[PDB]
Parts: structure tokens; C-alpha cells; sequence
């Protein structure tokens, strides 16, 4: 499978060893030629414009164009303090492109750093990572120093007048600090509780100055943009979702790894000509188009294209596109509490609904996986499913932990009535007290 | 100049439709069995003819009276604290007709002139010590400091002295030093207080034994014990 | 009675200059002080207060939050394996099972003799080679439960 | 501003936010975290009305009161029937690990989560699983704390952090462990720690001075005084 | 547990009593008495008590010379077992730790997850 430049503009430099690719070879393989471009010829704004008009999307889940989000700021002189942030945390399960990307290609996120610094006119920027990649952690600060002492970073990059600090701030592992305004929080030093907007990140975010977050997929399409043009930006697919994108199947498969697509291919080719099919003796029960946090998808969803409008009409989200296969041999009940569980464990404490109902999906889902259910079980499962959606909560931490929890309901009821054994029984005798029968 | 208080609450002839004002909730229980250990009988009903408020719960307390004085806050459905939402004309302003309380005096138009006495630079002489009042919250009160909760959170009787007068007079931290105020001699444990200024020593105003007075006052013969 | 070393402070002082605000070097300082000594003891949060000027209570609620930051002392080699969905799909649970039974203790405890901890975590970013586990800075991947007690083995 | 409640016309302050713009309005709508003097953060997301997008709209979306701003010509249900669902299942969920504590707890009787709790008309349990318990802090001769009836409302935190800026007292823990109280046992420092008694909506911090000679508000003949 | 609902309950109001705490914390009433001869036995008491610690027996013999001898303090009510509700215990279900019930040891309790804990 060959990865031209002008179809695959993310992954087309990468080595067949597995091995990172350092200054030298980036610069040799059209490197910083983009960045290049920007400082020299562009203005902020014009390159904020080309990026609006370019259609690129935001990669981490929300599908939020970059270009408007990057309209956002404002433009208030006074406040010459800016902050540009990585997403870097990568903690949602089922999802590994970005560390496949910033593990073994870090001078293109140095790169698309150096770019939406300057569009944005960000003074400074931070890739807030995760604790457990730690061969990424090096492999960007050894990046990092190499652009420094290249004088592609600090003060006055290549001439400019433009003095731009990378720093890279390793998390200490939460799921919630992947949320923006979380990631922010956690920043700061705080508990990573989220904000509510509005106000938005923009207008006041790290500090209470303005910032932007993005995730490192975005960051690393921005380059190619820059670099290539627009109009071939444009023209790589032929969907309303511009731009190639990592999508790959993930979980009892022949091939389960990661490949760089034009958005629009279908669930089947991704599963079949890619990913080679599910394994030997499993055929194909569900699957789950975005991971952890989506709605699961039977065998006839998978004649699907994988873009936000099409999979957002069939009722779930696209998210991170990296799908996992589920079998026959997993029961659905275990999926669904070992994702509950998750889900639940890493709820950040602030609002109510999520941190007191999950818990009790967890508890209800581990009773049913016993065999241990009462009658009103599945009931009480479809009633915190349709209190927990969005705008009840906080954050958007648990829309997306009930979404499996409905489509598992949807879809799979059969295997949750099974559970159900018990007769309801919640309170115990006492002598003395006739109970009240209620009919 | 005292002609304020007339307005400050309303005198004892006040009604609210014709009631007074109650001082315990409607709910009041025990009331035919808390005198029981005493006798049988139950006594006369304490009349309050000095105020507006009366010793049972016969009387007015709703949100919507017009008065400015609540005795407690009560709202069905709202036990809690939160039952002064209830009581504002609008939530976390003023009460609903108006804050009790009036002001005994009002803004002058012409202010006074400047004071011209400036005083001279503290200079700390040989032998006397100036006292520097250090207050607490718990115990600087007459009243306050006899409350025998408030003992657990009275600190301890301790004197403030500076590093550079500590080492003069060779004293560590804790050590109990001797000074004699108007033929008074007690003694106190040290603690070294660095922000303050030499030549002085810091008393607890209000403490046992300690009065309020003495700030700015001068210690004499202040020694170790 | 903690004192930190001229190490640990000189690291955190380095780490604050980054920032715009000391308030945002505390997770940094918790884990420069947590790969010093292995865990974050009761006056490392009293220190790491007093060196940044932020009070403790949110320098305790920041080492408590976040589940990386050990406030309990634990082993010499902290084993965390993923019990995440697709780890369970490729079946962690046999590998749970030989943790337990090479180890002798349930998840979330350590060995007697101080030389592992095992703990369940999130994601390890490696679910197309899962299941995975995580030894203090080593992640292994294809893990079989016949292969762990070869994999323990190595780490003394 | 004009806004519209149940259809009913109200003349409210635009600043304000909607819970205390329909509470002084009379309105009953359920709360936990917002404060008059400490502002909204959104916690307790038991502030939940119906917001209208115009007059002719049927659906609605479930939103908070405490973070709507009473903006000219809002429209807003109370009283909605998946509004009251909500707000009953928010009271359960703060239920599903409440202690059967009442009758041994000081804020009896002047408990906001018991008025919360029957103004909702939540009255049937469906919990059959176990408790969260907590450990108990010595929090000074003061406050008596009881972790175990804490609801997570974020109150105490808020104010003794904004408002008082004491630096003894903060949240730990996490998904459903967090812990409101002093990084280890000991007095509260500050000076305005009494209006923890009343800040809390629950018992979790008590009149210890009060709870030796305790009776319940009922039984307590009041007064003003200075 | 001295818990003053009964005396609130009561519609003649002929219940009076004080809270008062043991060293380990369980509450139990300083004192207890009840007015008899303002007592109308209506029962609001017994269906208001959530422990089921106060009960009307089937004895009516409570006639008497003096009117000072019908108010009943607590040597005249506490008897010597648990009435009509023979194995009701508030502690076993009260979330509060007292002597020999530690927390988290009541009925439906799990165990006190400290916030040091090194589980996620
Ligand atoms: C619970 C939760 C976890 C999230 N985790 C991540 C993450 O790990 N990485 C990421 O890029 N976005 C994550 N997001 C999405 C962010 O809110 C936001 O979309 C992202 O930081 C930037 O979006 P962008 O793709 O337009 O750049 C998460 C959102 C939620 C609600
Ligand atoms: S939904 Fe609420 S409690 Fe859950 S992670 Fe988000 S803000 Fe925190
Ligand atoms: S202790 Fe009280 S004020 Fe603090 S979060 Fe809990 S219920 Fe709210
Ligand atoms: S604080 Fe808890 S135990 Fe006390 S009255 Fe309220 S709900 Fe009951
Ligand atoms: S039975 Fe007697 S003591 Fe009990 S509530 Fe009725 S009048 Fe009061
Ligand atoms: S007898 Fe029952 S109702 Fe009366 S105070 Fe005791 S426990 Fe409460
Ligand atoms: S699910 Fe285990 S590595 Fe991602
Ligand atoms: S009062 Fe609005 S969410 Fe708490
Ligand atoms: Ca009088």
C-alpha cells in the first residue's frame, strides 16, 4: 500500500521501522515548507481565513470547524497574552492514532504549532499530555530542542519578529482532563473540573487569557494545508468532511492497526480490505464507530461512510473514527458494565447525575451480569439513559458514557432480560409491621 | 442626639392585623408537660408588655407581614436557612419592607481640618518597654473568654517579643519572663514575633489578668523568672 | 518529618518558571516528588505548599484527584494492567488471573516483600496490540498468561 | 425583562440569572448548590427547568436556572412533567447514598435536602445496593463533621475558598469518593468558620457547641437580638 | 434516640425530654416524662417514633390519687424488653458509627474507600 504525498499527507513520511523521524529527514521530505510559507508571505488573519475556508474540522470528537472556532478571538490588541493548546491527553479508549502520530512524527506537530501560534498571534503554546507515553514525552522535547537550536523556535523565528515557546506539560492521568475547558483547569494546577461556557476558551480560556485548544490531528493537517494549498485540500475527498483522517478497526480482527483515509469510505472497507476481516471462527456481532464513548452499530450499518452527517442520521457519532469489532463470544452485558465502570471511575465529581448515576448503572449492569436482576431493572437503566443526555450535565463526559449503555438497550435487549431473575425485593421484614402490598 | 432610637423598632403597641408577633414556631411542643416535674399545673403564660413580641407561638410570622423584625426564618415548605428568600423583597437585597435599624446621625456638609499634631518617631529607650496590643478573635472580649467552649480555642497567655530584644535580654522561645505593671507582677512564656519592631514586647489584650488598657503603655523591669 | 532534597526544589523552582502562575507546577511537583521517592508522603504536600505559595488543600485535592499520584506507599515496580473495553474484548482477564496467581494478591495491594504492586488503569493507547499492562515505565503488548511470570522476572 | 413562566407574564431584573430572578418572584424551584451571596457554579443540577426557544414552542430543552440569564422575553416552565422527573431523580440520585441518619442528626428539622427531598414529593426508594460511608474529621471544639450526609453541593468549598479565603479547608478525592474537609485533623483556622453550620445544606457540618444541649427548631423559642 | 418527634407529634403536647451523648456518641434521653392526665392515648406517638422505642401496651389500670403522681418520668417507662417490635434495632440501620458498630458496618454499607487510595 503506497502512501503518495498528495493523498496521504499525514503519514507519507513515515519510516517502515517504526523509527521517528528526526530534523534532517523531516526537512529533506518537504519539511517546514508550509511553515515556511506563513511567516514569510501570510498574514495571521489570511492564514485564519485560509484555514476557515479550507473546510478543516476538528479531529478530536466534537467535529467543530477550526476555522470558525479560530474567528472566535478577539480582536482587542490590549490582550497580546495567547495561548495555544495540544489535546494531547489521548486517555479515551479505542482511540490510538495520536500517539501513533506523535510518537514517530513529532516536527509536523512542532510544525502546525509554529503555524496556529502565529495565526492565532499565541505567545505561547503547551502540549498537555498524558502520563503514560512516555517515548512521545521524549521524542517531543527532543524535537522540540532540535527546532529550538535550528532557530525554528524562540525568539525572532526566522526573521519575523515573532517569538513563539513550546513547552510540553506530561498529565498525571485523568480521563477528564481530554475535555478543553478540563484540560484548561488542569493547566492552571487546579482539579480538572470543566467550565461552563459561555464564556468560552476563546474569549477568556488559560488564565483568563485567550486560548485555543486543538488536538494534535488538526494540528498535524494544518501543515499540509499550509503547505499544498487549499484548493488540493478541497479536492482530496468528495464529502461534505474535508481532509484525510486515521480511522482503523480495532479488536478480534486479522489486521488490527491504524491507516489514513479520504473521508466517505465506507465501515466495510476499513473492516474488510484493511483491517482483513474478523478472525478466524468469530463472525461480526456489533461495533463501535468512535470507542468507548459511541452508540454501538449492527452488520448492516457497516455499508456506511465514516463522516459526522452520515453516522450522526443512523444515530451515533462519529468520534475518532477508530472502530472496534465486537464478537458473538463477548457477552453484551460484560461490554456494557466494564465500560460503565470506566465510565464511572473516571467521572470528575462536580455534577450531580453523572457522579451519583452512574455508579448505580455500574451496580444494576454488575447485578444483571450475575444474574442477579429484579424487576424494574432495565427500566431504571432507560430512565438514567434518558436523564443523563446533553445539556442535564455539566460536561459532555456522560452523554457519552449512557450513549453505549441505550444502544446496547436498543439493540441487544434480549441479553439484558436475561439477568433478570431475582424478584424485586428491596425491603427486608419486620416483625411486628404489617408491610403495605402495593398492587 | 439620642432622638434616633424613637424609629429604630416600633414600641409594644404594634400589631400586624391586630396580633402580635410570635417568638417560637406554631409548632412548639412539651407545652403541657415541660413545667410537669415541677407541678401539674400549668402556670400563667409570660406576658411581654415591654415589646411587640409575645412568649407563645399565638402571633404573626409570615413572609408577607409588613414589619422589619424576623424572629427566626420560617416559610412552609422552607425550614431551612433558606426560608429568607422567602423573607426579601428580592433574594440576597435588603428584607422585604425595608432593614430595621436607622441611622443616629447623618452626613455633615462641612468636615473638620486637618490635624496639625504630628507626632515624633518611636524611639525605644532603655528599660521600658512599649506594649503592642495584639488581639484575638477568642478571648479579647469581656464576655466572650468566660464562655467555657471558648477555652479549648483560648491561646495561650504568650508574650511577643522580638528577635533582636530576645537576644538582649538572652530569653529563647518559651522561657518564662517576669514584668510588674501598677504593682502587679506576672509571669508569661515567650514567643519571637519578627515583624516586630525593637525596643517594644506584644501583649494579649483582654486576656486573664491582662486588661485592655494597657496598650501603648510602657512595661518597666521586665526580666527572665 | 519530610524535608525535600535541593534536587527535588531546584526541579520545581525550573518548572515554575515555565508558567505564567506557580499554582500550575503542582502536578509536576507531586510527580518530581513521586518519582524521587516512590509515592507522595503526608509533608511532601505540607513542602510542595509552602515552595509553590498555594495552600495545601489544594495541593492534597490535586494529588488526590488524579490517579497517578500514589498518596499510599507501594511496592518497588508498580504493575498497571488495562481493564479497559477493548483489552477486555482481547481478554485481559486470564492475564488478571495469572497476576493473581503469580503474585499471590488482589488488585490495588502489594507484595509482602515490597517488589510489586498490581493495579488496574485506564487506556493504554495500545488496543491494537492489547491487552496491555504498563510496569513503571515499561509497556508490554500480545501479553499471554503463560508469559507473565517470564515478564515479572525481569525486573528485580 | 419580560419572561414567561407557565405562561404567565413577569417583569424580573435582566441581570439576574432565573433562580433568584423566580424566587423572588415566589416561584418554588428546587436547588442545592447556588448561594445568594456565593453566585452559581452549576453544580447540584437541581435548579432544571424547561426553556422554550419562543411562545409557540412544544419541546423545550431541560435547562438550569441558576446559569440561565433572565434575558427580555424568556419563556420557561417550572412545573413540566420531564422538568419534575428530573429534579426527583436528581433528589434520588443525591439518595442513592444519603445515611439513615435523621432521627441522630443535628440539622433535623432544619435540613435543606429533607425540605428538598419532600417539596419534590420523592418519597419511594428503588436502591437496593450499599452505601458510600466516609470517615469522620475532628474539625475543632466548633464543628462537628459527619462525611457520611454530604451530598456533594460544592457550598463549603465555595465559600471558604471565594468568600472567606480560608486555606484549611478543600475538596479531595474523586468520581464519588470527594471529600470536603481539612487535609488532616485538626481546628479550623479561620475566622468565619461558623457559617459552615448554615452553608451546608445538610449535616455534614454541625453546631458541636449546640449539639451538646440539642433540641430540635421546633422546640426553640426565638428572638431578635443583636 | 432522643430524636423529639414524638413531643412534636403529640397533639396535647404532654411528652417533654432532652437529648443527651455517650462517649462513644449514641444519643439516648437525658430525662423523659409524660403528662398522663393530659395524655388522651391517641397513639400519634407510637406511629411517629422511627424507632419504635415508645409503645402503648395493653394496660389501662393507670387511675390514681394525686394529680402529681400521673406525670411518668423515665424510671416509670423504660421496661425491660422490646415490647411488640421484638427485633427492631435504629443502629443497625443508622448511617452513624457508635460503640461496636464501626462505619460502614450498618445494613446496606459498603466499606469507607479512603481518598488515598491507590484504586482508580
Ligand atoms: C469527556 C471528554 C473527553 C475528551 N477527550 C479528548 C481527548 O482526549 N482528545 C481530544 O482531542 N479531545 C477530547 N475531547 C474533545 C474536546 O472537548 C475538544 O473537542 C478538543 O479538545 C478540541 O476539539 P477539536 O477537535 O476541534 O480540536 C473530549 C471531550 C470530552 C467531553
Ligand atoms: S458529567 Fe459532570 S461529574 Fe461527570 S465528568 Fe462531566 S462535569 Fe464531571
Ligand atoms: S459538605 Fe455540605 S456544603 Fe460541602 S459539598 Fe457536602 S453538602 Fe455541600
Ligand atoms: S443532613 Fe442527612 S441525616 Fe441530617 S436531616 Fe438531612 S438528610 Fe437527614
Ligand atoms: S398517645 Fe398520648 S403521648 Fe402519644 S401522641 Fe397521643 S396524646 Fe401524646
Ligand atoms: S421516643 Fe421515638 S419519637 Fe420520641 S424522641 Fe425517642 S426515638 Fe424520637
Ligand atoms: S483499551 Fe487497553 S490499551 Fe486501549
Ligand atoms: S442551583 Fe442550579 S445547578 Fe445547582
Ligand atoms: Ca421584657
Amino acid at each position: 500500500i503506497i502512501r503518495t504525498p498528495e493523498t496521504h499527507p499525514l503519514t507519507w513520511r513515515l519510516r517502515d521501522d517504526k523509527q521517528p523521524v528526526w530534523l534532517d529527514e523531516y526537512r529533506s521530505k518537504n519539511g517546514y515548507e508550509g511553515a515556511r510559507k506563513a511567516l514569510t508571505g501570510l498574514s495571521p488573519d489570511e492564514i485564519v481565513n485560509q484555514v476557515k475556508d479550507a473546510g478543516l474540522k476538528g479531529r478530536g470528537g466534537a467535529g467543530f470547524s477550526t476555522g470558525l472556532k479560530w474567528s472566535l478571538m478577539p480582536k482587542d490588541e490590549s490582550m497580546n497574552i495567547r495561548y495555544l493548546l495540544c489535546n494531547a491527553d489521548e486517555m479515551e479508549p479505542g482511540t490510538y492514532k495520536d500517539r501513533l502520530l506523535m510518537e514517530q512524527l513529532p516536527h509536523l506537530l512542532v510544525e502546525g504549532m509554529l503555524i496556529s501560534a502565529f495565526a492565532l498571534k499565541a505567545y505561547r503554546g503547551y502540549i498537555f499530555l498524558r502520563g503514560e507515553y512516555i517515548e512521545a514525552a521524549v521524542n517531543l522535547r527532543r524535537a522540540i530542542a532540535e527546532a529550538t537550536e535550528a532557530g525554528l523556535l524562540g525568539k525572532n523565528i526566522m526573521g519575523t519578529g515573532f517569538d513563539f515557546e513550546l513547552f510540553v506539560h506530561t498529565g498525571a492521568g485523568r480521563y477528564i482532563c481530554g475535555e478543553e475547558t478540563a484540560l484548561i483547569n488542569s493547566l492552571e494546577g487546579r482539579r480538572a473540573n470543566p467550565r461552563s461556557k459561555p464564556p468560552f476558551p476563546a474569549t477568556s480560556g488559560a488564565w483568563g487569557k485567550p486560548t485555543c485548544v486543538n488536538n494534535v490531528e488538526t494540528l498535524c493537517n494544518v501543515p499540509a494545508i499550509l503547505a499544498n494549498g487549499v484548493e488540493w485540500y478541497q479536492n482530496i475527498s468528495k464529502s461534505k468532511d474535508a481532509g484525510t483522517k486515521l480511522m482503523g478497526f480495532s479488536g478480534r480482527v486479522k489486521n488490527p492497526g491504524l491507516w489514513e483515509l479520504p473521508f466517505g469510505t465506507t465501515a466495510r472497507e476499513i473492516l474488510e480490505d484493511y483491517a482483513g476481516g474478523m478472525r478466524d471462527g468469530l463472525k461480526f456481532k456489533a461495533w463501535q464507530p468512535g470507542g468507548a464513548g459511541t452508540d454501538f452499530l449492527t452488520e448492516a450499518h457497516l455499508d456506511l461512510p465514516m463522516e459526522f452527517e452520515s453516522i450522526g442520521k443512523a444515530g451515533s457519532r462519529l468520534g475518532t473514527a477508530l472502530a472496534m469489532a465486537v464478537d458473538h463470544e463477548i457477552n453484551m452485558v460484560s461490554l456494557v458494565r466494564n465500560l460503565e465502570e470506566f465510565f464511572a471511575r473516571e467521572s470528575c465529581g462536580w455534577c450531580t447525575p453523572c457522579r451519583d448515576g452512574l455508579p448505580w448503572s455500574v451496580k444494576i449492569l454488575r447485578a444483571l451480569e450475575r444474574g442477579e436482576g429484579q424487576p424494574g431493572d432495565i427500566e431504571t437503566l432507560e430512565q438514567l439513559c434518558r436523564f443523563l443526555g446533553p445539556g442535564k450535565t455539566f460536561c459532555a463526559h456522560a452523554p457519552g458514557a449512557v450513549e453505549p449503555l441505550q444502544s446496547a438497550i436498543k439493540y441487544f435487549r434480549e441479553e439484558f432480560e436475561a439477568g433478570i431473575k431475582q424478584p424485586f425485593s428491596n425491603t427486608h421484614l419486620i416483625n411486628g409491621i404489617q408491610p403495605n402490598l402495593l398492587k | 442626639e439620642l432622638a434616633g432610637i424613637k424609629d429604630a423598632a416600633p414600641d409594644a403597641t404594634f400589631r400586624i392585623r391586630g396580633q402580635k408577633l410570635a417568638r417560637e414556631p406554631h409548632r412548639y411542643s412539651g407545652r403541657t408537660a415541660m413545667r410537669a416535674n415541677i407541678s401539674v399545673h400549668e402556670p400563667r403564660q409570660p406576658q411581654d408588655i415591654d415589646t411587640m413580641f409575645t412568649f407563645s407561638m399565638e402571633g404573626n410570622n409570615q413572609p408577607t407581614a409588613h414589619r422589619s423584625q424576623v424572629p427566626f426564618a420560617w416559610a412552609p415548605g422552607w425550614n431551612s436557612p433558606q426560608a429568607w428568600n422567602k423573607f426579601q423583597d428580592e433574594v440576597g437585597g435588603k428584607l422585604r419592607f425595608g432593614d430595621p435599624g436607622v441611622r443616629l446621625f447623618e452626613t455633615s456638609e462641612n468636615g473638620l481640618d486637618y490635624f496639625t499634631s504630628v507626632p515624633a518617631r518611636f524611639q525605644p529607650q532603655d528599660g521600658k518597654w512599649r506594649i503592642a496590643p495584639y488581639y484575638h478573635l477568642f478571648g479579647s472580649d469581656e464576655l466572650s473568654q468566660r464562655a467555657p467552649v471558648f477555652q479549648s480555642r483560648m491561646p495561650q497567655p504568650y508574650i511577643k517579643l522580638n528577635p533582636a530584644d530576645a537576644a538582649k535580654l538572652g530569653v529563647n522561645a518559651g522561657t518564662r519572663v517576669s514584668f510588674s505593671y501598677d504593682g502587679n507582677t506576672v509571669t508569661l512564656p515567650v514567643e519571637i514575633a519578627e515583624g516586630l519592631t525593637a525596643g517594644q514586647v506584644g501583649l494579649p489584650m483582654g486576656m486573664s489578668g491582662i486588661a485592655p488598657v494597657l496598650a501603648g503603655a510602657h512595661l518597666e523591669d521586665l526580666k527572665e523568672a | 518529618a519530610f524535608e525535600l532534597s535541593a534536587a527535588e526544589r531546584e526541579a520545581i523552582e525550573h518548572e515554575m518558571h515555565h508558567y505564567e502562575d506557580p499554582r500550575a507546577a503542582s502536578i509536576e511537583a507531586l510527580k518530581i516528588v513521586q518519582k524521587q521517592r516512590g509515592w507522595v508522603p503526608d509533608g511532601a504536600i505540607h513542602a510542595i505548599a509552602d515552595v509553590l505559595g498555594i495552600p495545601a488543600s489544594d495541593v492534597e485535592g490535586v494529588a488526590t484527584f488524579y490517579s497517578q499520584i500514589f498518596r499510599q506507599p507501594v511496592g518497588r515496580h508498580v504493575i498497571r494492567y488495562c481493564d479497559s473495553v477493548v483489552c477486555h474484548i482481547n481478554g485481559y482477564q486470564g492475564i488478571q488471573a495469572a497476576l493473581e496467581k503469580k503474585l499471590n494478591i488482589k488488585p490495588g495491594q502489594t507484595t509482602f516483600d515490597g517488589r510489586f504492586t498490581l493495579l488496574p488503569t485506564c487506556c493504554l493507547g495500545n488496543c491494537d496490540k492489547g491487552p496491555n499492562m504498563m510496569i513503571d515505565e515499561d509497556t508490554h503488548a500480545h501479553l499471554t498468561p503463560e508469559a507473565i511470570p517470564e515478564l515479572l522476572e525481569r525486573y528485580k | 425583562a419580560t419572561i414567561h413562566v407557565d405562561g404567565k407574564e413577569y417583569e424580573v431584573n435582566g441581570a439576574d440569572n432565573l433562580l433568584e430572578a423566580c424566587l423572588s418572584l415566589g416561584l418554588d424551584i428546587p436547588y442545592f448548590c447556588w448561594h445568594p451571596a456565593l453566585g452559581s457554579v452549576g453544580a447540584c443540577r437541581q435548579c432544571a427547568v424547561k426553556q422554550y426557544q419562543n411562545a409557540e414552542d412544544t419541546r423545550g430543552r431541560l435547562v438550569m436556572s441558576c446559569m440561565t440569564p433572565a434575558s427580555d422575553g424568556t419563556f420557561i416552565s417550572i412545573d413540566d412533567e420531564e422538568a419534575k422527573q428530573f429534579r426527583e431523580s436528581v433528589v434520588e440520585w443525591l439518595m442513592t447514598n444519603h445515611p439513615h441518619d435523621c432521627p441522630v442528626c443535628e440539622e433535623g428539622g432544619n435540613c435543606h435536602l429533607q425540605d428538598m427531598t419532600v417539596m419534590t414529593g420523592h418519597s419511594f426508594r428503588r436502591y437496593r445496593f450499599t452505601k458510600r460511608t466516609h470517615r469522620n474529621q475532628d474539625l475543632g471544639p466548633f464543628i462537628s463533621h459527619e462525611m457520611n450526609r454530604c451530598i456533594a453541593c460544592y457550598r463549603c468549598v465555595r465559600y471558604y475558598k471565594d468568600y472567606a479565603d480560608g486555606t484549611d479547608l478543600g475538596v479531595y478525592g474523586a468520581h464519588d469518593n470527594v471529600y470536603f474537609g481539612r487535609p488532616e485533623d485538626g481546628t479550623l483556622e479561620s475566622e468565619f468558620s461558623g457559617n459552615l453550620v448554615e452553608i451546608c445544606p445538610t449535616g455534614v457540618f454541625t453546631d458541636k457547641t449546640h449539639s451538646e444541649r440539642y433540641n430540635r427548631k421546633w422546640d426553640m423559642q426565638f428572638a431578635p437580638s443583636i | 434516640v432522643a430524636c423529639n418527634l414524638c413531643a412534636v407529634a403529640c397533639p396535647v403536647g404532654c411528652i417533654s425530654l432532652q437529648k443527651a451523648e455517650t462517649k462513644d456518641g449514641r444519643w439516648y434521653p437525658e430525662f423523659f416524662r409524660i403528662n398522663f392526665s393530659r395524655c388522651i392515648f391517641c397513639g400519634l406517638c407510637e406511629e411517629a417514633c422511627p424507632t419504635t422505642a415508645i409503645q402503648l401496651t395493653p394496660d389501662f389500670e393507670m387511675g390514681e390519687y394525686k394529680r402529681q403522681d400521673l406525670v411518668y418520668e423515665k424510671e416509670d417507662l423504660l421496661i425491660s424488653g422490646p415490647g411488640k417490635y421484638p427485633e427492631y434495632n435504629f443502629y443497625r440501620m443508622a448511617g452513624m458509627a457508635i460503640d461496636g458498630k464501626d462505619k460502614g458496618e450498618a445494613e446496606n454499607e459498603a466499606k469507607p474507600i479512603d481518598v488515598k487510595s491507590l484504586l482508580p
